[PDB]
């Protein structure tokens, strides 16, 4: 009976309480990240937090390449994140191989959900703690947000953002475009649009950045990048010299 | 490990039941009656609709009368999807005998392989038993009209007259009471449908809420027929015998 | 057979013969040869013609659940790729040869795949025992940037050269156009150049003329 | 490694409940609402596009989707098992019957095959039933139009309307009122679009509703012409201005 | 078929023929031998169509799967992978692969992987049917480091005269020229290197 | 050797006004041996007719199968199976044997019950569909039956003058190949009703 | 090959068999009995390769028997002939099939009518008033063609087997050794221990 | 608390235990005491048989795994069986594929290894046995402690079982003397008994109680049992 | 309720598995050991407790090598580490024989990783109990990494695990500071030895012996050998002489 909390199952109020728990886990890592579209790109912009001095600060990332066109921010554990990772690099692979062209952003996506809502419905597998999120600029649709959590769950934004405070972030991000009365950053450079990603990114969060405290990823026509410390700084060169 | 979590649906109690079948029978006393009646010229088969609403399509609709064989036919009462799965092994089990000895299957034949599968999901693979128990009705060249009964066991039995579901036991000996040996189909129709008129939970006993079917052997022709009452043939026969 | 495929300024056209044989007898003297991979992707085989079916339709029905999977139309390049693998796999022995053409969000597309998998690319194609007669034709009127007038002209001269001067080939011409921008165009027997004449006389027997030993009604109804 | 849960994890308690599947039914009840009615010459199912969250993009999530050209789904519950099961559903069309065949699945022997599949998660090993019911609405050349129920149990039933969900048992009760067996179908998308508005609380438009049909061939859907058999799917979505423009006669 | 690749002082440079025949009837004369498994990795195909085809595609698949987790393969890791492939079933592949790629700390490479699936690193390597019968005039006008100007030229030059006695090769030249700078397509057409 | 040659025997059938006529001879030998002169060709399903040539145990098997096949189809479709329908069946049913086939010659016939529309097909062991209008031919005198389908068709013939045509051409054809004849059987098909005929013919 | 005969009459089937069993240079046995009882009513001759033979004989027996004792019942002769066919059907296309031809004559106690069916290796069946196979059918269906009548007694088709078996001791290159004849009818199955000279 | 951690192998406790592998190590301290030393030339064993009743044997416990190498248990019986022959298996393929005898310390990695792996999965059960491994191969003399836990260790010498500890400290005390008595088997051997009889209490061994085994530089192992140690005794 | 530590890949309501968190304390409970990046390679150290003077010296060794670039140490339960060894051996071997080139060290820490993170997926198979500290030269650089029981693991610039792990990460988070240059590989094996004597201090009362091992761009042509002799006993005064 008490072990509809420990395997996927449901409960009387038919729910998944292992799925919840797996959510918790999301914010283990206490790393905020948003996403947000430009005029044609992708910026994804999360925090990196490197405590211990004995790290080697170009090792810690969250932000993965998928493909040569796809990116992915996680929020979650490492080792769940790099697992989701590789199993996503691969499927991205393959898909290439088997149907002749790139395997779309909100394609993977989906497949990434379904292979997650497993998790949610077979017993002896565990949900991952990660929530995923995709990007690129799909060669049908455009720049694209896709994101999957643990329930299996996964839909595509005009904007978004995740993690132990990821509510301030998307207030501040649905106030903006209340305004601008359009789903995108209508810029024509990416650098201008992580720039406006790293400027909201710090007036939600009020705290401010150095050139070491984030981490960016970028999706263009054919290319999705993160950026160096140094492409960063120079982000934040830019940003300071308007405030 | 995942011992754990096992139910063990495959083992017995002190008592040397078999929890697993116990339940699921428990389950099947609160499904719609269904009762079979065995005459010398037909069977009759009628069951109970469990919940129905003014929207549900009675028409386009079974779920207690299903066709295995053009000689066989079955009442349900239990899971209907638990049904379905063991009724479509049914017909193909009807089939792969047909096309193995060139004769349509056996009724005993039919009935007792069905019950074998359930008979395994209760020894072994730790699997829940199927919550079903079947009223067969089927007519061969070897005992003519004939009637059986399954449930979750895999055992079997044959009978005149016989009910499965909610209130068998009232059924059972109103049926006990009617019931004689040289019966007419006709008769049968008639005390099927007095017996769930009497044991149903509900108000009334109307067409909307039933299913009726007969097989006999239409003189006029010499071989054996099937029939599944549709709604409004569910309606006359009710007027006719007096329920309206 | 005599199979062919045209591209033009905005689109692709493929046509092909209507015989059907078996050895040097005709069983079919007008079957479609023109197979539908997806709505805008269409195929014509040459070779074992129960292969070129059934490879056609398996990948049809893989390409359309693909479609269902991605919401996106589907890719010539798709079906190219999984008809390849398949035949491949098979070495051979699903005697398939195909033109494969078509257009979806990236353009259009012609290509031609082999029994053994391995697949070609180009402005112009033939296939088949009318292959070098269709070939002929091609080669001494293909240029580029046909409007798809002159490619459905230059695609059905194509298949006449065949129906003439290949015995594996005849009867009708069937087209199919496939523009980047409207719905594709199915044009069944677009020619029909071999019309049997009037028999010099009629066959109809007088009744009775069949000596018959016993009849009987037979039951349908169960 | 290696699945070791082979035993069910659906079994029968000593008053005969089948505890998950009742579960399941839970779940089904929290769910938006969804509906369908069946007219004299077509079916429409509709929803209601509960976005979470005014950034994500509501079209980029399908609640309604297209089995067969013929067939259209909806439900109510655990949408990623939805989201599965109507892939499942859909190459399971195609294996066991189109290949077959050479023509897709009628409606009920598709659902059928639905129903199959949720009722084996209830009792194979190491799964749990799916978390959803749905409602389908077809049509083919032999049975016409038809509309059904699966539940997570694995049981279906045909309907003339129904509906299943949050208010369902409000639904059901106002569709009662009023339907009868000659409803066209724009009668009935409108008792739909009605039925639908006492379930939803906020903003009531066409970007907030999904809702599709069975109804006539649509040969400007068929993407070629040619083939004179070949007339066009029965399905279709209607577009968010279609939905509007029935609004303003509600 | 008549394919080659050549290093030089800028990286690497690879040539074919465009003729796929069928008997002596040609099915394709403006064939496209020179394959991309890579950014700056390519390949000349000579063999079966259909196994060369599969083997590239294959490749292709495993460089991408690898530069995901692993960045940028060198050249030697591509001719590795076509290897595994030929040498492990040999028995039922007809491929000979001329593999070539340019990469930043090894410049140009040429590996060619013959029948057996065994592998050879060269300064340059020349294949297909049409090949024996440029033998020794390739041994005799090859010299390492030359410009790319005269690459192309030693190229040209040795394909035209495959071309001319071969059969089974014709039609244009390609030619794939891989470098720092990136990947430049050149063509030249019978009209020209028939009178060379 | 030839599995087709083995046993003998032919199939033909013809489509007429509203109405549909298959035939089939009754020979059944080893070789030069005649055995049965009763082994008919011709089955059905419902109003759905069937014609097998080829290896005798391939006729009995496949008949059976299609029995099976098309009783479950009636017990789950509620109906019973149309001609276009079962061809497609016939189809992936022999396709699903590739690489070791029946070596069969299938011919279907019928009256689609809904449309009233007349139809026929052929296939090759393979499942590959043939689908003429005039006729399908099958068996150890197709060449023989196809000359004769050829030369005697004409469109819209009445059933009492599709039987005369069809019958010539079985019986003809027949008479010109040592494996086929020994007895024939004719099938007329309407829309209600279906007569079967048993022909006269040399019996050598 | 080996003789395999069978008669239908008018109340009864009759089969015969030949005696011999030869390997190569050596005729070994000539008293082989070359049939196996499926049921009191249904009898089966065989001939073919090797083992093969009594193998495939002894199975099926076996599965007749087994249904015989699960039923308490005794399927009727076309119904152990179908599972034959099938039987037969499923070896031509296995590994290695059994080359066997077989005769089955059995006494249908329901419709009251004897039957025989003749089935070959490959699943071919066809129910006869006469068959035979291998060679003998050469010189015996022509003989059976002319002096065979559906109303013969068992007695007449006693004579006619004679008639077909002094056929075969003339014509035929190899001595089989006589046959044994037996007799299928509403009263089961019994051996005319009487041929050598009837 | 432990009674919720000790169900199977594949569960750690709260504060990092397997008590699984615990118990297991205690039915080899419930087992008969056995003896290991060595020289730099020779490698003993000495082992106390345990018997059931007078009426019983005294239950063998050196097994010889090849010519050059054997081993002694304390615990399960059938466990070391199988072990045993797992090493006989290993030590056979190394000759018959390399021509290589097997070195002592690959001996150990192996061990090590195979029982490390009932200890990770679900449904097995540790090994309930303790090894001691002595060989001579490549580089001398050698000889191994295996514990079920899955660890091996080299020792100069050492002693598994009930009061093991006794011969324990008498060979951490003895070291010095016996490591270097090379060329002198008898004296080893005697070495050992010494060591063994630190741990008696019960009775005194006899002649079909007491049990040793010997390998080194030019004695391929052997096991010496009954009359054949009266001179030991 | 309660419960959630008693499987391995159950989420207990905080997000945590509790299982690994267990592992974690085997690991604590471990010998010390460390690695110090230097400029052109890494070196590898750990505390070898000495039980008695009957474990012969020198011959218990515990880092073990990878291809042949490879070096891994690790502390918790001995056995578990060398299973993740042998795993990477092959996962190195596998990848050779696809790829030609010795497996860069990045690729080979997420094989590593992958494979533990793979150990806490499943109620079937219990978390290793043992932290892993590894590293090479490649084609691009020398490399160290630390792999925790969860299957998590990051680049370092210096890592220590085990009873003393504190005292070392001390210690190296010094030289870290002291050294912003990069410390030599001659020096980096030094140093090593120093912080394992001091990181004995936690573990003062047995007595221990030292493990260096090493993989230097120049000291070793970027091949992880172990070092011995001279070059051990200098490293072993350095140590014996700062510990006072």
């Amino acid at each position: 009976a008490g072990y509809d909390r420990h395997i996927t199952i449901f409960s009387p109020e038919g729910r998944l309480y292992q799925v919840e728990y797996a959510f918790k886990a999301t914010n283990q890592t206490n790393i905020n990240s948003l996403a947000v579209r430009g005029k044609d790109c992708t910026v994804v912009i999360s925090q990196k937090k490197v405590p211990d001095k004995l790290l080697d600060p170009t090792t810690v990332s969250y932000i993965f390449c998928i493909s040569r066109t796809i990116g992915m921010v996680v929020n979650g554990p490492i080792p769940d994140a790099r697992n989701a990772a590789l199993r996503a690099k691969a499927e991205a692979a393959e898909f290439r191989y088997k149907y002749g062209y790139d395997m779309p952003c909100d394609v993977l996506a989906k497949r990434m959900a379904n292979l997650s809502q497993i998790y949610t419905q077979r017993a002896y597998m565990r949900p991952l703690g990660v929530i995923l999120t995709f990007v690129s600029v799909d060669e049908e649709l455009g720049p694209s947000i896709y994101k999957t959590d643990p329930a299996g769950y996964y839909v595509g934004y005009k904007a978004t953002a995740t993690g132990p405070k990821q509510q301030e972030i998307t207030t501040n991000l649905e106030n903006h475009f209340k305004k601008s009365k359009i789903d995108h950053i209508n810029e024509e450079s990416w650098e201008k649009v992580v720039e406006f990603a790293i400027t909201h990114m710090i007036d939600a969060l009020g705290t401010e950045f150095s050139k070491n405290d984030l981490e960016v990823g970028v999706a263009t026509k054919d290319k999705f990048f993160t950026l160096s410390a140094e492409n960063i700084e120079e982000r934040l060169v830019a940003i300071a010299e308007q405030d | 490990g995942s011992r754990r979590y096992d139910s063990r649906t495959t083992i017995f109690s002190p008592e040397g039941r078999l929890y697993q079948v116990e339940y699921a029978l428990e389950s099947i006393s609160h499904a719609g009656t269904a009762i079979g009646i065995m005459a010398s010229d037909g069977i009759v088969l009628a069951a109970e609709r469990k919940v129905t609403s003014t929207l549900l399509e009675q028409d386009t609709s079974t779920e207690k009368l299903y066709k295995l064989n053009d000689k066989i036919a079955v009442a349900v009462a239990g899971l209907t999807a638990d049904a379905e799965i063991l009724i479509n092994t049914a017909r193909i089990h009807a089939q792969n005998y047909l096309k193995t000895y060139n004769e349509d299957i056996p009724v005993e034949i039919l009935v007792r392989r069905l019950s074998d599968i359930k008979q395994g999901y209760t020894q072994h693979g730790g699997l829940r038993p199927f919550g079903v128990s079947f009223i067969y009705a089927g007519y061969d060249d070897r005992y003519g009209y004939q009637l059986y009964t399954s449930n979750p066991s895999g055992n079997y039995t044959g009978w005149k007259a016989i009910s499965v579901g909610a209130n068998t036991s009232a059924a059972q000996t109103l049926l006990q009471m009617d019931y004689k040996d040289d019966m007419k189909v006709d008769d049968a129709i008639e005390l099927a449908l007095k017996t769930l008129s009497k044991t149903t939970d509900s108000s009334a006993l109307t067409y909307d809420r039933l299913e009726f079917a007969t097989i006999r052997k239409g003189a006029n022709d010499g071989e054996v027929y099937q029939k599944i009452f549709k709604p409004q043939e569910i309606k006359d026969i009710l007027v006719k015998t007096g329920i309206t | 057979t005599t199979i062919v495929g045209v591209k033009f300024n905005n689109g692709v056209v493929i046509a092909a013969d209507t015989r059907s044989t078996q050895g040097p007898i005709v069983a079919d003297k007008n079957c479609a040869k023109l197979h539908r991979i997806s709505p805008k992707i269409w195929c014509a085989g040459a070779g074992t013609a129960a292969d070129t079916e059934a490879v056609t339709q398996l990948i049809g029905s893989n390409i359309e659940l693909h479609s269902l999977y991605t919401s996106r139309e589907p890719r010539v390049v798709s079906a190219l790729q999984m008809l390849k693998q398949h035949l491949f796999k098979y070495q051979g022995h699903i005697g398939a040869y195909l033109i494969v053409a078509g257009v979806d969000p990236t353009g259009s597309h012609l290509f031609s795949i082999h029994a053994h998998g391995s697949t070609d690319v180009g402005y112009y194609l033939s296939l088949g025992s009318g292959s070098l007669a269709a070939m002929a034709v091609l080669e001494s009127h293909w240029k580029q940037d046909l409007t798809k007038e002159e490619a459905i002209k230059l695609a059905s001269d194509a298949i006449q050269a065949g129906i003439w001067n290949d015995l594996g080939s005849g009867s009708n011409v069937d087209v199919c156009v496939m523009e980047i921008g409207k719905d594709a165009e199915y044009l069944r027997n677009y020619l029909t150049p071999n019309v049997r004449e009037e028999k010099q006389k009629s066959y109809k027997f007088p009744r009775g003329t069949t000596a018959v030993l016993k009849e009987s009604i037979v039951n349908i109804c169960d | 490694m290696t699945d070791r849960y082979s035993f069910s994890l659906t079994t029968f308690s000593p008053s005969g409940k089948l505890g998950q599947i009742d579960y399941a039914l839970t779940a089904v009840k929290q769910g938006v609402t969804s509906l369908g009615i069946k007219a004299t010459n077509g079916v429409v199912i509709a929803t209601e596009k509960k976005s979470s969250s005014p950034l994500a993009m509501s079209e980029t999530l399908s609640k309604v989707s297209l089995l067969t050209p013929d067939i259209g789904a909806v439900y109510s519950g655990m949408g990623p098992d939805y989201r599965v099961l109507v892939d499942k559903s859909r190459k399971v069309a195609h294996t066991s019957y189109k290949r077959i065949y050479g023509e897709y699945p009628p409606t009920k022997l598709l659902v059928s095959e639905v129903a199959k599949i949720m009722q084996e998660a209830t009792q194979s090993g190491g799964v749990r039933p799916f978390g959803v019911s749905l409602l389908i609405a077809g049509h083919d050349e032999f049975n016409g139009f038809s509309l059904y129920q699966v539940d997570p149990s694995g049981s279906y039933f045909p309907w003339k309307a129904t509906a299943i969900g949050k208010g369902s048992v409000a639904a059901k009760t106002f569709l009662e009122k009023r339907w009868n067996d000659e409803l066209e179908l724009e009668d009935a998308i409108h008792i739909a679009l009605l039925t639908l508005k006492e379930s939803v609380e906020g903003e009531f438009n066409g970007d907030t509703i999904e809702l599709a049909i069975i109804g006539d061939e649509n040969p400007d859907l068929l993407g070629y012409t040619g083939i004179p058999t070949d007339k066009g799917p029965r399905f279709r979505k209607l577009t968010s201005q279609e939905i509007n423009d029935r609004l303003e006669a509600l | 078929t008549s394919i080659m690749a050549v290093t030089f002082k800028d990286g690497v440079i690879l040539g074919a023929d465009s003729r796929t025949t069928t008997g002596a009837y040609i099915a394709n004369r403006v064939t496209d031998k020179l394959t991309r498994v890579h950014d700056k990795i390519w390949c000349c195909r000579s063999g079966s169509a259909a196994d060369t085809q599969a083997i590239a595609d294959i490749v292709q698949y495993h460089l991408e799967l690898y530069t995901s987790q692993y960045g940028t393969p060198s050249t030697e890791t591509a001719a590795s992978v076509f290897k595994e492939l030929c040498y492990e079933n040999k028995d039922n592949l007809t491929a000979g692969i001329i593999v070539a790629g340019y990469d930043d700390k090894n410049k140009g490479e040429v590996y060619t992987i013959p029948l057996g699936g065994s592998v050879h690193k060269l300064p340059y390597a020349i294949a297909g049917s049409g090949s024996t019968f440029i033998y020794g005039y390739c041994d005799k006008n090859f010299r390492e480091n030359m410009s790319k100007e005269e690459t192309v030229d030693f190229i040209k030059h040795s394909l035209s005269q495959a071309i001319k006695w071969d059969g089974s090769s014709g039609g244009v030249i390609r030619m794939v020229v891989l470098t720092a700078a990136g990947v430049e397509r050149l063509i030249f057409y019978p009209d020209e290197y028939e009178q060379l | 050797s030839d599995p087709s040659s083995i046993n003998g025997g032919i199939v033909v059938a013809m489509t007429g006004k509203d109405c549909v006529a298959i035939a089939c001879d009754l020979r059944l030998g080893s070789q030069s041996l005649g055995v049965s002169n009763k082994f008919e060709k011709i089955f059905h399903y419902g109003h759905v007719f069937l014609g097998i040539t080829g290896l005798a145990t391939d006729v009995t098997t496949l008949n059976e199968m299609f029995r099976y096949k098309t009783n479950l189809y009636k017990l789950k479709e509620e109906r019973a199976i149309e001609p276009e329908t079962f061809t497609q069946l016939v189809s992936s049913s022999l396709y699903e044997r590739r690489f070791g086939p029946y070596f069969v010659g299938p011919v279907v016939a019928g009256i689609n019950s809904k449309s009233g529309k007349p139809f026929i097909a052929g296939f090759d062991l393979i499942g590959c569909i043939d689908e003429a209008k005039d006729f399908i031919v099958s068996g150890t005198a197709s060449d023989q039956l196809f000359g004769m389908c050829e030369s005697l068709y004409e469109p819209n013939l009445e059933p009492e003058d599709l039987f005369e045509t069809i019958s010539q051409a079985l019986l003809n054809a027949a008479d010109r190949d040592a494996l086929s004849g020994w007895g024939a059987v004719v099938y007329i098909i309407k829309k209600d009703e279906v007569v079967k005929r048993y022909l006269k013919m040399r019996q050598d | 090959m080996d003789i395999i005969l069978g008669i239908r009459v008018q109340d009864s089937v009759i089969l015969a068999s030949s005696k011999a069993v030869t390997r190569g240079i050596s005729v070994l046995k000539d008293s082989d009995d070359k049939t196996r009882q499926l049921s009191p009513h249904t009898l089966m001759s065989f001939a073919g390769e090797a083992g093969d033979t009594v193998q495939f004989a002894e199975y099926i027996q076996a599965n007749i028997q087994l249904y015989s004792i699960r039923e308490d019942y005794e399927l009727s002769p076309q119904a152990v002939s179908s599972f034959v066919r099938q039987e037969l059907a499923k070896s031509i296309r296995s590994r290695r099939p059994y080359q066997v031809n077989v005769l089955i004559g059995g006494y249908d106690k329901k419709k009251n009518k004897p039957e025989l069916y003749q089935i070959d290796y490959l699943g071919t069946k066809v129910e006869l008033p006469y068959g035979a196979h291998g060679y003998s059918g050469f010189y015996t269906f022509s003989l059976l063609d002319h002096h065979y009548r559906p109303d013969m007694t068992t007695e007449e088709g006693l004579d006619l087997l004679k008639l077909c078996v002094q056929e075969l001791e003339k014509r035929m290159p190899m001595d089989f050794k006589g046959v044994i004849v037996k007799i299928v009818d509403k009263d089961g199955i019994r051996q005319v221990d009487d041929f050598q000279a009837q | 608390f432990r009674n919720n951690y000790d169900g199977d192998t594949v569960t750690f406790s709260p504060t990092g235990r397997l008590f699984q592998v615990e118990y297991a190590l205690e039915a080899i301290k419930q087992g008969s005491v056995t003896v290991g030393l060595r020289s730099n030339t020779h490698a003993v064993l000495v082992a106390l048989k345990r018997n059931a009743d007078e009426l019983s044997s005294y239950q063998k416990k050196i097994i010889k795994c090849d010519e050059h190498m054997g081993l002694s248990l304390a615990g399960l019986a059938p466990d070391a069986r199988v072990l045993s022959n797992y090493l006989r298996q290993q030590c056979n393929y190394s000759s018959l594929v390399f021509n290589r005898k097997l070195a002592v310390e690959r001996a150990g990695h192996l061990l090590c290894d195979k029982a490390q792996k009932n200890t990770q999965s679900y449904g097995g059960r540790p090994y309930g046995v303790g090894l001691l491994i002595i060989g001579y191969d490549k580089s001398g003399a050698h000889l191994l402690e295996f514990q079920p836990s899955g660890n091996v260790t080299e020792l100069y010498g050492t002693a598994i079982g009930a009061r093991s500890q006794g011969a324990k400290t008498y060979l951490e005390r003895t070291l010095d003397t016996f490591i270097k008595i090379d060329g002198n088997p008898d004296e080893l051997i005697k070495a050992g008994v010494e060591a063994i009889s630190q741990s008696l209490r019960d009775e005194s061994l006899t002649v079909d109680n007491l049990s040793i085994a010997i390998v080194g530089k030019d004695t391929p192992f052997t096991i010496y049992d009954g009359e054949a140690v009266a001179k030991y005794i | 309720g309660t419960g959630y530590d008693l499987s391995n890949s159950v989420f207990s309501p905080d997000g945590r598995n509790f299982q690994v968190e267990y592992a974690v304390k085997a690991v604590e409970n471990g010998t010390t050991s460390i690695g110090i990046k230097c400029n052109d390679g890494v070196v590898f150290a750990v505390e070898k407790l000495i039980t008695s003077k009957l474990l012969v010296p020198q011959k218990n060794v515990k880092i073990q090598v990878v291809d042949r670039h490879i070096g891994c140490v690790y502390s918790g339960l001995i056995p578990d580490g060398r299973h993740l060894v042998n795993r990477g051996r092959e996962e190195a071997a596998s990848f050779k024989k696809l790829y030609k080139t010795p497996i860069p060290i990045p690729a080979f820490a997420d094989r590593l990783g992958q494979y533990v993170q793979a150990h806490t997926l499943y109620n079937s198979v219990r978390p290793f109990g043992v932290s892993t500290i590894f590293g090479g030269v490649d084609k691009n650089g020398a490399h160290l990494y630390m792999l925790e029981p969860s299957g998590s693991y990051w680049g370092y610039k210096g890592a220590a695990t085990g009873k003393g792990r504190q005292s070392a990460k001390a210690e190296l988070e010094k030289l870290v500071d002291h050294h912003p240059e990069g410390l030599s590989a001659r020096e980096a094996v030094k140093q090593a030895a120093k912080i394992i004597y001091l990181a004995h201090e936690d573990n003062k009362e047995k007595d221990f012996e030292l493990e260096i091992s090493w993989c230097s761009l120049s000291e070793t042509n970027g091949l992880h050998k172990f070092v011995k002799g001279d070059l051990l006993q200098e490293a072993i005064d350095f140590a014996q002489k700062e510990i006072n």
